[PDB]
């Protein structure tokens, strides 16, 4: 069956890429490995 | 007479053995209620 | 020697440059 | 300078045996049919 | 074809081409040895490799 | 000691739930089956 | 004595002699830096 | 009508359940300090 | 119809992922391989075996992260988990590089498995196994630097480290060492590497700017029907423009698509071929005849002379760090310097 | 075609979502627990920030051994007190 | 036609002319040992085992004969030094000509085998076809092997009716060739162990030969026989070139890393001899027993023989040389003449500084001295403007001991700095570089070609293997694809079973 | 004995170079009819 | 281009082959003493 | 390198032998 959209499924994934990527590339400034 | 490095030889025998054992007995037990009809 | 043999292998190379492209094996439709 | 007395005769071995192996092979398929 | 003295000798030996046993055959049985075979290079790989240690097998150069 | 098991009942109600929802449907999947 | 039932002719054709030629030249264009040495 | 669990379903969790496990622990790792 | 006939029908069946008999040895070893070194990269240290960080939870990141090698003590053993050196203990088993050997073999008969999936699924379709002939050329190449290169040296400690950077390291480490580029054997793998690129964007580039119209959409896609008989571009035109552009071209499309097959695949052969002889350190490193002049002739520069000054550099500068176990101790007078720098 | 369900008939059903929903944050939490806590510096034997070198201690607790391995490892742990 | 690579196949069905050409091949290969052993004995220097062995003139199959009893030449000279032998007939010029005479006798039988082809042996009865029951040849040539492989180890390897074998002590010092007898119990599994090898032929022997009577008069099954083509002879092909570079890798690592048939004076020390320091704690560990029975340095220094002192220095490690370096070892740094000694460094304070040795890895390699903790105190500097280390600012001095230079202590920095040059090799010896024109460049030993070739030629024969291995499962599809398949046999979940139409 | 260098390759392209040209024409004519 | 009337085939046979590989063979066994002196 | 070149041309010269004997062309009359 189709009763939730892709594209709105193809849109929270996606997004859900993004915060996690992003939580990565943050990290990469602070804490261990941040040469600081 | 038997070193513990002839030990643990027998260890990682009987250990594949097992995985080798369990591998056929469930594919085995897979294959006979799963037949192929002709 | 050496100049001379590495002269002598790089002509023969030019050399079959000319063969290969003018003295080509004719491409033919059938 | 100081090479290697037969490079010479080793380089002239390695391009004329295997050329002449190819060209006897094909001045005998031009000769036939 | 040709004969001769010799191939005849021989021509038993050259003969039962393509004649076979029924079914599998001694193809169990065949599989065990390849097992005892298997676990034989096993050992002396180990042994080599120094991860089986045996008592009086010094795998060196002084012996 | 006991983080050997703070960490896996997540797995294990991850799991759990997992089992209720859909048994329904999956004892007529080997029901079928046999 | 009979002909042999087991034999056939060889070819090579021009393609393969220019492809042959090139592969043996700069093979040997390669090497001889090292044969000399 | 389709069934529920195949070979493939096994294929899928093999790696979509480690992978989810490990994706929690790298994100925990951006909060460690020295 | 016994109990291998049967066992025979289920392995292969035509699911959405074929399993055969390859795939009871493929699919476990390459499943712990693989994720051998996503636990490795992600958790295990190598701070024991080379003094280094190469894992998520201590600070590196994709680039940096590693599954090290074992340290230099540990020679050529296999480190099995119950074997003398670990002696059952997972969490020493990962301290000295048990993972390193852990993914080294079982990702070798993954790649077996992988061949004899190409074998198996060639002959049920009922096509030609050249797609496995060709896998040969990367089983060889892994083969032969991964394995029979730590063999020929000291130990595993020597072998690439499975990691982006730690692959870097082992790009320079032969430069410096082994002057890898000079060698001629790595000469013929990089024509066959950039010769294979060079076929697959120029054959690619042909076909699709020789198309016929077979469609009315500016977007030519979706003219091709898998069924058809016909082919999709002209031979003949093709032919013709690289016969006047180049000088040669194709006219023949079964010779064309095996050379295609040809070219790299020899190419990776020829460099498996190059590291086998530096596991003996049969290296392709000087030229006698330059280095005995330049000894007396101070005034004699090449290009070949300028570039081992910097593997004497490399090796000098690098070696304390990267081989620990040796004990290195270089003095600042010692250290091969230009001028100012 | 093979008979299997399609993923974009599973993705996009309720029932995927019924129970997937707290699949994914519960072993997403899994991964967690296991740093914050800090198991997995003890399963692994990775060092603490705190646990690289001793105060003066500068030199590498490098591997010298082979069959006592695990033996000078555990010395150089026991140096950390 | 036939292209170029498929000439050879015209005896696939020709039995007569296929055992021809394996005539031809055998009778060259022979030829070869006989053509190389007479260079290497026109070229070979017998007048000193001890610095000038085989192994340092690029001997290849010198040691070859010498493994398994053959030593002396209808020269008068043995290779152990001995002078005064009668080897009878059976010495090195001897077996070349019998490796010479044997190749032309081959060459003369594959001529028969080749006019004489049409033979009625060759040819199925039943079919009047060429046909060759490979099981039952399989069975009969195991069982020679058997029997040939018991016998060599029964009478050949014992010394019951032979030689026997080359053994030698751990530090490769005293080789002879003796009878060996087998040692049948877990020692027996030693790579280091002489009677291993002797048990191996007697015992794999017997084996031979229980399966080569197995293999005659029992058929194969009739799947195996299916399934792996017991009809068409490539099928052979495959196997054997599988079981050639399995044993090609075998012979390339116990050559590279060291057994009891790759002794150390017929092809040379190991590369890991020189990483575990193997000869210089020997050399060491008889210093001090000298010295502890009340011998002066100058004496426990000279109870070194030249022969140990030759082993522990790195021109001799296999791992030193190059890809295009030929020739022998005596080309590189020159022929050896005598040990010059063993040197030992003091500064002024009188301490004694060590030479840190070069790897294996290195081309170059710095001079550094430490102590005997290994404190630098000495080196060669590069940039001197900051030196702290310089051999002239901390008085460094050479002394000798033993060899040439016994006694001899110098004090120059130019001389000293000549002496911790060269002991980063090892012990130091003179050379003549005079004689060969020697370059002054490492080379590699016998024991590295080896290597070196048989496995390059091992890696080679993987692909031998798959290729005529998928000649023989793949022999319908060799010339393409079935030219009516259709969308069918290859649509997905139509046939239950890949590729079977007997499930729709 | 010390001999000439050039005297090696100058027996072998010697023999080899006339020795190739027989051989080819004969090959060549074989395959005829 | 239409095809030159004035081309004719080559032949050597087997005998006049043995008869040059032996002129050859023989002019370098006596001048080989002389080419290396 | 003198008497290994001296002997191949002597060896190349008895196999020319062999040859020009036991594979001749047969002379056939007619
Ligand atoms: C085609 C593709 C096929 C598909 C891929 C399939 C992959 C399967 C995986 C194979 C597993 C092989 C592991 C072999 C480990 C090895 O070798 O382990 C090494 C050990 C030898 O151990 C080493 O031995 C050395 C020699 O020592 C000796 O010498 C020293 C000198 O002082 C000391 O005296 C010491 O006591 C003495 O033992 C040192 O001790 C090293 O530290 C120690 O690591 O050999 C042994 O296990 C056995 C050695 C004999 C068998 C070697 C055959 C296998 C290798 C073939 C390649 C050889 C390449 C040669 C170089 C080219
Ligand atoms: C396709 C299956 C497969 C294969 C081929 C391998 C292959 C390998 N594994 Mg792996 N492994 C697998 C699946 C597999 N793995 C799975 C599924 C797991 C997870 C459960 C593991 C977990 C694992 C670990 C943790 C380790 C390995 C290791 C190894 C290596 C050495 C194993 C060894 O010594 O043999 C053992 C197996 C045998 C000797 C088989 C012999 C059995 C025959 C039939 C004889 C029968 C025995 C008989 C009953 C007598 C018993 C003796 C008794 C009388 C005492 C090797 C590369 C080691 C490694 O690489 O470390 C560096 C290692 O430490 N494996
Ligand atoms: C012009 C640039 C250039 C080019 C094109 C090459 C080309 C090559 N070099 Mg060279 N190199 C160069 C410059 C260059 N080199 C320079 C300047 C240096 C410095 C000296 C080097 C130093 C160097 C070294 C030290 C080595 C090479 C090697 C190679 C070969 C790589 C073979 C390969 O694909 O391995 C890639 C590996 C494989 C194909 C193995 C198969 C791996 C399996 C199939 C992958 C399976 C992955 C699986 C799906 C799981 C993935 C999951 C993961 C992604 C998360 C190739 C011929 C290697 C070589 O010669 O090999 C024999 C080698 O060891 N190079
Ligand atoms: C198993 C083979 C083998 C081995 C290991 C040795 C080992 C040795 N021989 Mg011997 N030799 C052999 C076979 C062998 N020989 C044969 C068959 C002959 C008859 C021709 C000789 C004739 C011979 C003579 C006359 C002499 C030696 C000498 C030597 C020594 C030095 C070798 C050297 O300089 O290497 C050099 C090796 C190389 C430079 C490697 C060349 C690699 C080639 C060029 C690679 C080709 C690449 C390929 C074309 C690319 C393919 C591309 C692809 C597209 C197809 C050494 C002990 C010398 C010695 O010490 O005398 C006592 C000596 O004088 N040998
Ligand atoms: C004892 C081993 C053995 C035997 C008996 C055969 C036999 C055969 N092979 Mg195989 N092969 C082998 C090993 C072997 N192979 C190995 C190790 C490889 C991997 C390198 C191959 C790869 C291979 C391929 C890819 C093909 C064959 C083919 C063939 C068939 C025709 C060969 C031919 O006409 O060549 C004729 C060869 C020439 C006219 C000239 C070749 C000269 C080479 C390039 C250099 C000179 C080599 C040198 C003189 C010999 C030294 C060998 C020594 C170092 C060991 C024949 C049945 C072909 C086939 O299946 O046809 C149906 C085919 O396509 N072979
Ligand atoms: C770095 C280069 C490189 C990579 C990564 C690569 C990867 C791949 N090539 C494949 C195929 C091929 N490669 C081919 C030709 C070539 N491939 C080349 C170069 C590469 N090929 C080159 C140069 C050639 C020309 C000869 C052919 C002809 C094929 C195929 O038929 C096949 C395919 O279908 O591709 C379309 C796939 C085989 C998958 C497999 O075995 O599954 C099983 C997985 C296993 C066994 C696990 C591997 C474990 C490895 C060996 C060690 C562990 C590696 C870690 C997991 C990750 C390391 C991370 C690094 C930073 C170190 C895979 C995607
Ligand atoms: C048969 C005829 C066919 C044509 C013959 C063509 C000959 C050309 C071959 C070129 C290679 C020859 C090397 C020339 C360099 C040189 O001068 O060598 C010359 C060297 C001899 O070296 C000479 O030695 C003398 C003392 O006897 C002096 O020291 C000289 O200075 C020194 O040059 O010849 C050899 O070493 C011959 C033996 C080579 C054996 C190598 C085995 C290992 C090879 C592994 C092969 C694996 C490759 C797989 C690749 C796929
Ligand atoms: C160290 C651990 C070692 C582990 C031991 C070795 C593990 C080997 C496991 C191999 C892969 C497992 C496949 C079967 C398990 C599964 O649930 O598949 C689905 C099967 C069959 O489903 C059926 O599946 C069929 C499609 S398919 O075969 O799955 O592709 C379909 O035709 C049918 O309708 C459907 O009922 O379901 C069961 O029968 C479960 C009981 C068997 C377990
Ligand atoms: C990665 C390669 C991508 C190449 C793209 C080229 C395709 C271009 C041609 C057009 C084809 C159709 C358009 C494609 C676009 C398309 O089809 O993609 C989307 C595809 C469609 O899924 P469904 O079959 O659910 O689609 C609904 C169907 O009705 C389609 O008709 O989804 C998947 O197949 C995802 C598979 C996830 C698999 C998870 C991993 C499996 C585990 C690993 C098993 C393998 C291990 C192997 C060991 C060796
Ligand atoms: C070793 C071992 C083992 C094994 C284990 C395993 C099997 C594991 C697995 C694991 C796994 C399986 C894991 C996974 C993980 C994953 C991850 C970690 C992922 C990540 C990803 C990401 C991060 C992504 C990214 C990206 C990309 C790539 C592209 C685009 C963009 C993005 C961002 C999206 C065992 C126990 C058996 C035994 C013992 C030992
Ligand atoms: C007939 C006769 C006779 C005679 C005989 C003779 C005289 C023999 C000789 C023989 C010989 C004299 C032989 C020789 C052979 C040789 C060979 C067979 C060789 C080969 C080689 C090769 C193949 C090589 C290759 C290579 C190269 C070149 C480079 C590097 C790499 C390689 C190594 C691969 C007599 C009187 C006794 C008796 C009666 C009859
Ligand atoms: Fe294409």
């Amino acid at each position: 069956g189709g009763r939730i959209p892709l594209w709105i499924v193809a849109t929270v994934a996606g997004m859900g890429v993004i915060v996690i990527v992003g939580l990565f590339f943050y990290g990469a400034y602070a804490g261990l490995g941040s040469s600081l | 007479t038997i070193t513990p490095s002839l030990k643990g030889f027998f260890i990682g025998l009987l250990s594949g053995a097992v995985v080798l054992g369990l591998t056929f007995a469930v594919l085995i037990a897979i294959s006979q209620i799963d037949k192929v009809q002709r | 020697m050496e100049t001379i043999t590495y002269v002598f292998i790089f002509a023969c190379i030019i050399a079959l440059f000319f063969f290969a492209i003018f003295f080509r094996e004719p491409p033919r439709i059938t | 300078m100081e090479v290697n007395q037969l490079g010479l005769i080793a380089t002239a071995l390695f391009v004329l045996v295997p050329s002449v192996f190819l060209i006897i092979l094909y001045v005998q398929t031009e000769s036939q049919q | 074809a040709r004969r001769t003295w010799l191939g005849d000798i021989l021509r038993p030996l050259n003969s039962e081409y393509g004649k076979v046993a029924p079914g599998w055959g001694t193809t169990p049985l065949m599989a065990v040895f390849m097992g005892l075979f298997l676990v034989f290079l096993l050992i002396i790989l180990e042994i080599y490799n120094s991860t089986l240690i045996l008592d009086g097998v010094n795998v060196s150069w002084k012996a | 000691d006991w983080r050997v098991l703070v960490v896996l009942l997540p797995v294990l109600l991850a799991a759990g739930w997992a089992v209720r929802n859909i048994l329904p449907y999956a004892v007529k999947q080997v029901q079928k089956l046999l | 004595m009979e002909p042999n039932p087991n034999r056939q002719p060889v070819e090579l054709n021009r393609t393969s002699l220019y492809l042959g030629l090139l592969l043996i030249l700069v093979l040997a264009l390669l090497f001889s830096s090292y044969f000399f040495n | 009508s389709y069934p529920i669990f195949t070979v493939r379903w096994v294929a899928v969790h093999t790696l979509a359940v480690p992978t989810i496990f490990f994706l929690g622990a790298i994100a925990a790792m951006q909060f460690i300090q020295r | 119809r016994g109990w291998f006939d049967i066992l025979d029908d289920w392995l292969k069946r035509d699911r959405f992922v074929f399993v055969g008999w390859s795939g009871i040895l493929l699919f476990p070893c390459a499943y712990l391989a693989l994720g051998g070194w996503l636990t490795g990269t992600t958790f295990v240290t190598s701070w024991y075996t080379h003094g280094l960080a190469s894992s998520y939870l201590e600070g590196c990141n994709f680039l940096t992260v590693a599954v090290s090698t074992p340290a230099n003590s540990m020679g050529h053993s296999l480190l099995l988990l119950w074997g003398p050196e670990a002696q059952g203990d997972f969490t020493r088993w990962c301290q000295l590089g048990g993972l390193w050997t852990f993914i080294a073999l079982h990702g070798a008969f993954g790649l077996i498995g992988f061949m004899l999936r190409q074998f198996e699924i060639a002959r049920l379709v009922g096509v030609r196994p050249y797609n496995a002939i060709a896998f040969s050329a990367p089983i060889a190449v892994f083969v032969s630097v991964f394995l029979i290169y730590p063999l020929g040296q000291s130990s595993w400690f020597f072998a690439p480290s499975f990691g982006v950077a730690a692959i870097f390291r082992f790009l320079l480490f032969f430069q410096g060492f082994h002057n890898w580029t000079l060698n001629p054997f790595h000469m013929m793998g990089v024509a066959g590497v950039l010769g294979g690129a060079l076929l697959c964007a120029i054959h690619g580039a042909t076909v699709e700017n020789t198309l016929f119209q077979d469609g009315e959409g500016a977007s030519t896609f979706r003219a091709f029907n898998p069924t058809q008989a016909e082919e999709t571009y002209s031979m003949v035109t093709a032919n013709r423009f690289w016969s006047q552009i180049f000088g040669i071209a194709f006219s023949n499309k079964r010779w064309l698509h095996f050379f295609m097959l040809f070219v790299p695949v020899t190419g990776l052969w020829m460099s498996a071929i190059g590291v086998v002889g530096l596991a003996l350190n049969l290296r392709s490193y000087d030229f006698i005849s330059q280095e005995i002049r330049a000894a007396e002739d101070p005034e004699f520069e090449t290009f070949y002379t300028k570039n081992l000054l910097l593997n004497e550099g490399i090796r000098a500068w690098m070696a304390p760090q990267d081989q620990p176990h040796e004990n290195f101790v270089f003095p600042e007078e010692v250290l091969p310097r230009g001028n100012a720098l | 075609t093979t008979g299997e369900r399609p993923f974009s008939d599973i993705i996009t059903s309720v029932r995927y979502w019924v129970i997937h929903s707290i699949t994914i944050p519960a072993l997403f939490i899994a991964g967690w627990l296991f740093v914050s806590t800090g198991l997995a510096y003890d399963v692994f034997g990775t060092p603490r920030p705190d646990s690289y070198y001793a105060q003066e201690q500068r030199s590498i607790p490098l591997v010298t051994d082979r069959f006592e391995a695990k033996q000078q490892v555990e010395t150089f742990l026991e140096q950390l007190k | 036609g036939l292209p170029w690579y498929r000439v050879h196949t015209v005896l696939i069905n020709d039995p007569g002319r296929l055992i021809a050409a394996h005539l031809m091949h055998t009778a060259l290969v022979a030829g070869w040992a006989g053509s190389m052993a007479l260079y290497e004995l026109a070229t070979f220097d017998p007048s000193d085992p001890v610095l000038n062995p085989m192994w340092r003139q690029g001997m290849f199959v010198l040691p070859f004969m010498a493994r398994l009893g053959v030593t002396g030449s209808w020269s008068g000279w043995s290779i152990t030094g001995e002078t005064g032998i009668d080897p009878g007939f059976w010495s090195f010029e001897g077996v070349a000509l019998a490796h010479i005479v044997l190749s032309g006798l081959l060459f003369l039988a594959a001529c028969w085998h080749w006019v004489y082809w049409d033979l009625e042996l060759f040819r199925d009865p039943r079919t009047g076809e060429p046909a060759l029951d490979l099981p039952k040849m399989f069975g009969i040539h195991l069982f020679l092997a058997g029997l040939l492989c018991f016998g060599f180890g029964a009478f050949h390897l014992t010394g019951l009716f032979g030689p026997g074998m080359w053994v030698s002590d751990p530090y490769g010092l005293t080789g002879s060739v003796q009878p060996v007898a087998p040692e049948w119990g877990p020692d027996g599994f030693n790579p280091y162990n002489p009677g291993g090898v002797v048990a191996h032929h007697i015992a794999a022997g017997i084996v031979g030969i229980i399966a080569g009577l197995f293999h005659i008069l029992v058929r194969p099954p009739q799947r195996l026989y299916k399934a792996l083509r017991m009809g068409n002879i490539e099928t052979v092909l495959s196997s054997s070139i599988a079981a050639v570079f399995f044993a090609a890798f075998v012979v390339a690592g116990t050559m590279w890393y060291g057994s009891a048939t790759t002794p150390i004076e017929l092809f040379g020390p190991t590369r890991y001899q020189w990483d575990s320091s193997y000869f210089q704690q020997e050399i060491n560990r008889r210093v001090q027993a000298s010295l502890a029975s009340g011998a002066t340095l100058e004496e426990a220094w000279s109870a070194i023989p030249e022969k140990l002192a030759f082993y522990d220095y790195i021109g001799n490690n296999p791992a030193k040389g190059g890809l295009f370096r030929t020739g022998p070892m005596n080309k590189g740094d020159g022929i050896a003449q005598a040990w010059k000694g063993h040197a030992v460094f003091r500064n002024k304070e009188g301490e004694e500084l060590f030479v840190r040795r070069m790897p294996a890895f290195f081309e170059s390699f710095p001079v550094i001295l430490t102590d005997k903790n290994g404190v630098v105190k000495a080196d060669i500097p590069f940039r001197r403007a900051e030196s702290k280390y310089s051999f002239e600012q901390q008085g460094v001095t050479v002394s000798f001991y033993g060899g040439e230079l016994n006694g001899q202590t110098f004090t120059d920095p130019p001389t000293v700095k000549s002496y911790a040059r060269k002991a980063i090799f090892g012990e130091i010896f003179e050379f003549d570089t005079e004689t060969l024109n020697s370059d002054g460049i490492f080379r590699t030993s016998p024991r590295g070609w080896f290597t070196f070739a048989h496995a390059v030629f091992a890696l080679l024969f993987f692909f031998g293997h798959i290729w005529h291995g998928a000649r023989t499962l793949f022999r319908d599809v060799f010339s393409g694809i079935d030219p009516e398949l259709s969308p069918e046999q290859v649509e997905w979940g139509f046939y239950q079973k890949v590729g079977d139409v007997t499930t729709r």
